[PDB]
């Protein structure tokens, strides 16, 4: 009967189901992980100069 | 068979200046278009060099 957590990947939407303390703290957790990448990603592309890709 | 002045080249660029050139080239000829061979088909005078530089 306590607050639970979800998401949609079509709209990329967080879904909460619970308390307003859960609204209060999971709007924080929405914001905690809604951070973007900073330049350096998961994937890089190396431009090789003397080596053939 | 394509016999003439051939340059087949796949260049590859060092970020800055110097080119890696994969060369397969030759200057080849069917001797004389009115001359035969001691063999069976046409023969070719070729000057070839295939290298990366």
């Amino acid at each position: 009967l306590a607050p639970k957590v979800v998401a949609d990947e079509r709209t990329n939407s967080v879904v909460v189901s619970g308390e307003p303390k859960a609204r209060a703290r999971i709007i924080q957790m929405v914001r905690q992980l809604d951070r973007e990448l900073q330049s350096q990603g998961n994937t890089r592309v190396f431009y090789l100069k003397y080596g053939k890709a | 068979k394509t016999v003439g002045t051939k340059l087949v080249l796949t260049p590859q660029i060092n970020e800055g200046d110097s080119v890696l050139l994969t060369i397969e080239q030759e200057v080849s000829s069917v001797g004389k278009q009115a001359t035969g061979t001691d063999g069976l088909g046409p023969t070719f005078d070729t000057r070839t060099v295939k290298n990366a530089v």
